[PDB]
């Protein structure tokens, strides 16, 4: 789960 | 019957005139994401957040967007599982519900819905915002809707099916993981290999105007 997140930093 | 779980994102609203995030860049739509797409930028200027989704959600109620053969091959793969199917879509647009699907989740929000930010309440939304409500729409760093119905979804499936979806985006891109864990056979249908294409047992590349209906074809005459 966790929020919406983008695989680059 | 078996249990079918279907995720979309991008990809498969393309060929009916929705542009992709070009992954090239960091931009959507000309904009960094950073800007349009956080509750920073958000709150760093509103009126020019307000006035971006105010654009994207026009275009698309423009005439010469509507669904294409791969959101009517969901609509007719939903008709023939009945309860034993759910879509699960990144999307913000409404095609799957014009293609004739129901019960759709928007596990990232709905361009055609506001919400009043104090309440928790989203509200049907189809022209410009002005002058504080926003868009019903997550942005990175909140959590995507629906997460409890579709996690539960995703340890019945016996079939995952990822559909114009890059991989790049938790949790979503994460789901097929998650499918594998509980058993279900794993699809992965897209223009090109995503990002974490090697996680699927099943794949097919090509246009999902082409691709989606010829799968769907096969799945439902596997059936009978
Ligand atoms: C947050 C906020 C939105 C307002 O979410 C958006 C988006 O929902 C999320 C996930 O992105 P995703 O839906 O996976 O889209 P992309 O990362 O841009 O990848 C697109 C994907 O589609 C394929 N593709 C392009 N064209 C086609 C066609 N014609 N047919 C099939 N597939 C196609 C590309 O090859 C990519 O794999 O991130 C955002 O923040």
């Amino acid at each position: 789960g966790g929020a919406k997140r983008h695989r680059k930093i | 019957k078996p249990r079918v779980l279907v995720l979309t994102g991008a990809g498969i609203s393309a060929e009916s005139g929705i542009r992709t995030f070009r992954a090239a860049d960091g931009l959507w739509e000309e904009h960094r994401v950073e800007d349009v797409g956080t509750p920073e930028g958000f709150d760093r200027d509103p009126e020019l957040v307000q006035a971006f989704y105010n654009a994207r959600r026009r275009q698309l109620q423009q005439p010469e967007i509507q669904p294409n053969a791969a959101h009517l091959a969901l609509a007719k793969l939903q008709d023939a599982l009945g309860d034993r199917f759910l879509l699960v879509t990144q999307n913000c647009d409404n095609l799957h519900e014009r293609a004739g699907n129901t019960n759709v989740i928007h596990m990232h929000g709905e361009l055609l819905k506001v919400r009043c930010s104090q309440s928790g309440q989203a509200l049907d939304w189809t022209g410009d915002v002005t002058p504080p409500l926003r868009p019903h729409v997550v942005w990175f760093g909140e959590m995507p809707l629906g997460m409890d119905e579709i996690y539960m979804a995703l340890s019945m499936a016996d079939i995952f099916i990822a559909i114009g979806t890059s991989g790049h985006v938790y949790p979503a891109a994460g789901f097929v993981h998650e499918a594998k864990l509980h058993g279900a056979h794993t699809v992965e249908l897209n223009l090109e290999p995503s990002q974490v294409g090697n996680e699927f047992a099943e794949k097919y590349y090509g246009p999902a105007s082409q691709v989606v209906p010829e799968f769907v074809e096969k799945l439902l005459k596997g059936l009978k």
